């Protein structure tokens, strides 16, 4: 991918200030004239298969366009160096947005935001793309509009010991199928992400819309792992403070221990419609 | 606090040596070799020839919480007892937190265990005494619990002392770093794993599970096979689910005395309400025995590993 292979006309793009690191390279702000976000990756693997599968995923993301999914624009690969360019999201992450004092959430605003996210996810699922990293920090809210970022990205095999280190915010969004398979020396690419695992993560985002916090208070990751993968922890939290029956019905559906009993996103649109 | 005289004279010596070296900065230290990683390195301090141990941990985050961490850790200057490693100082450098502590000649009982293969009952009695004394000291004097007891954090010297490292003094450092790691083994109590409020009770469990491992030379869960025990590949969630939903380990009945077997059985009760506390453990038969015994520890240590 020389980026001249993409439908967005490209002369030059300039790097700006960095805006955060993570397991998957460093994300800079940049100007395409509009601003964009540029993720710089490096492929340790250096194995033809990894770049073949990378090429597969980045070509698939070319086919996407939807007002609730961040616009994928380009990708270029001068191996081992790679870059993924997406539209820059003005506004605040949904994560920092519910946690604001000044912010005013209500029985309505929550349902509207939730239906936006579902349309975005519903599109992505129709085209057979699994997000694999839906969470509150990868959804953006600028006035009316809601945008999902950082989708598909867990499929890649770039640079990231014999321990594990798992952030608490991430664990809360993970379904039990996944955390049972976690173990040191196992890569994220081998974990069983799926459409059901995505709707489970939607379960946690909806809880965050209700409670403006994690469903489990920060604690040792081993504790979270047992509570998540036993299903006990999510059953106990559903007990501990209740919200409303119709609200709680979608939460209980999304967090369902057996993945096959979880609703699709199309169905979830209807459930969110028949609400207060 | 049953503070002996020879102990109080070696505490004074190191407290007054503490201000001799004074405050610091960065280029005062110099590398020696690899102690290990979970990183701590053996170090020479150039103002005072004594060699100390510096532990570096990599944390890029916002400097505001970095300052809160440094001020919470300075309470370690008040923590001084014959069963807790001598603390020198804490400072920020290059976004790499460094803790300067006593160097322990023999390293960690994890290292001890690998070289020793197995640990005899006679001597496990003395380490057990040290831990209960340390924990009551910790719970009584500053009202904290340890939250991370395991063999790699118990340290031994040729001077014959036993003291524990890496206890949980700072809450911010716990929520910001310590929580995110999971190893290949778990020493966490069954009531912490289900996320209820825990107490030092949880620490009693950790000590018990650690004692089994050292006594038989193998990490005890899942329990060894029946013929494997006489001679002497599992994912992390199956480990945690065993601890919560299966019987606890026990020492083999042919080899160790009742008092030892009963000590660990009381430490390993699943319900922390029925598990022994420290008051009960300090007066237990096994403790009264080993406290009054006569072991030359320094000799065992130096002939196990080859020091002097
Ligand atoms: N398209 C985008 N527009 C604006 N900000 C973005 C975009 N993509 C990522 N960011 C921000 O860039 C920072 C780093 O993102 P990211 O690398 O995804 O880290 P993370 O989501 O917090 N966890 P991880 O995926 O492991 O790195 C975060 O502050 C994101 O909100
Ligand atoms: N003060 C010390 N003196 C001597 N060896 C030490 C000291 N502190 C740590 N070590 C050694 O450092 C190694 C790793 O210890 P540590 O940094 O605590 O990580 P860990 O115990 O392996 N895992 P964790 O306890 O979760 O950090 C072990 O081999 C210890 O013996
Ligand atoms: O040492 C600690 N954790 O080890 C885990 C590794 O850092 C992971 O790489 C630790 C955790 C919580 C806390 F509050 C502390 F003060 C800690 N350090 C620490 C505390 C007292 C002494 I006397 C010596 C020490 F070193
Ligand atoms: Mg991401």
């Amino acid at each position: 991918v020389y980026l001249q292979e993409w439908d967005i006309p490209f002369e030059q793009v300039e790097l700006g200030e960095p805006i955060g690191q993570g397991r998957w390279g460093r994300v800079h702000r940049g100007r395409w004239h509009g601003e964009v976000a540029i993720r710089l990756l490096e492929m340790d693997g250096h194995n033809q298969d990894h770049l073949k599968l990378f090429k597969k995923e980045v070509m698939n993301y070319r086919q996407t366009r939807h007002e609730n999914v961040v616009l994928f624009m380009g990708a270029c690969m001068n191996p081992p160096h790679l870059a993924i360019i997406t539209s820059f999201c003005k506004g605040r992450t949904l994560h920092s947005f519910v946690r604001d004092p000044k912010t005013s959430l209500d029985i309505n605003k929550t349902r509207q935001i939730a239906q936006e996210i579902i349309k975005g996810m519903g599109y992505l699922h129709a085209k057979g793309i699994v997000h694999k990293d839906l969470k509150s920090k990868n959804v953006f809210y600028d006035n009316g509009k809601v945008v999902i970022t950082d989708f598909g990205l867990f499929g890649i095999s770039g640079v990231v010991e014999n321990q594990l280190k798992l952030s608490h915010d991430w664990l809360c969004y993970l379904a039990p199928e996944i955390v049972r398979e976690m173990t040191p020396g196992k890569d994220e690419d081998q974990l069983p992400f799926s459409k059901a695992a995505d709707v489970y993560a939607f379960g946690t985002v909806w809880y965050e819309l209700q409670a403006r916090d994690w469903p489990l208070k920060n604690q040792a990751a081993e504790a979270s792992i047992w509570q998540i993968g036993s299903g006990e922890g999510m059953k106990r939290v559903l007990t501990s403070v209740s919200l409303g029956k119709e609200v709680s019905e979608i939460l209980s559906a999304c967090w369902a221990f057996d993945l096959q009993e979880r609703p699709s996103f199309s169905l979830l649109m209807d459930m969110l419609e028949k609400l207060p | 606090l049953e503070l002996d005289e020879q102990q109080r004279k070696r505490l004074e010596a190191f407290l007054t040596q503490k201000q001799k070296v004074g405050e610091l900065k960065d280029d005062d230290f110099e590398k020696i070799s690899e102690l290990g990683a979970g990183v701590v390195f053996k170090v020479s301090h150039k103002p005072s020839g004594l060699v100390m141990a510096r532990k570096l941990i990599h944390l890029e985050i916002k400097p505001a919480i970095r300052n809160q961490i440094i001020r919470e850790l300075q309470v370690l200057h008040e923590c001084n007892s014959p069963y807790i490693v001598g603390f020198y100082g804490a400072f920020y450098s290059d976004g790499e937190i460094s803790i300067c502590m006593e160097h322990m000649d023999g390293g960690s009982l994890d290292q001890v265990l690998k070289k020793a293969g197995r640990i005899p009952e006679q001597i496990l009695g003395k380490v057990s005494i040290a831990v209960i004394k340390g924990l009551t000291y910790l719970r009584e004097k500053h009202k904290i619990m340890h939250r991370d007891v395991k063999p790699s954090n118990i340290l031994v010297n040729s001077r014959g002392e036993i003291k524990l490292c890496d206890f949980g003094v700072s809450g911010q450092l716990i929520d910001s770093m310590a929580n995110s790691f999971v190893g290949t083994r778990s020493y966490m109590s069954p009531e912490r794993l289900q996320g209820t409020h825990y107490s030092v009770q949880s620490d009693i469990w950790s000590m018990g599970l650690s004692l089994v491992e050292m006594a038989v030379g193998r990490y005890p869960i899942p329990p060894p096979d029946a013929k494997e025990l006489e001679l002497m590949p599992m994912a992390i969630f199956e480990l945690l689910d065993y601890i919560v939903n299966e019987p606890p380990p026990k020492l083999p009945s042919a080899v160790f005395s009742l008092e030892f077997q009963d000590f660990v059985n009381k430490c390993l009760i699943k319900n922390p309400a029925e598990r022994a506390d420290l008051k009960q453990l300090m007066v237990h038969a096994f403790i009264k025995r080993s406290d009054a015994e006569e072991v030359d520890f320094a000799g065992w240590l130096c002939s196990t590993i080859g020091l002097n």
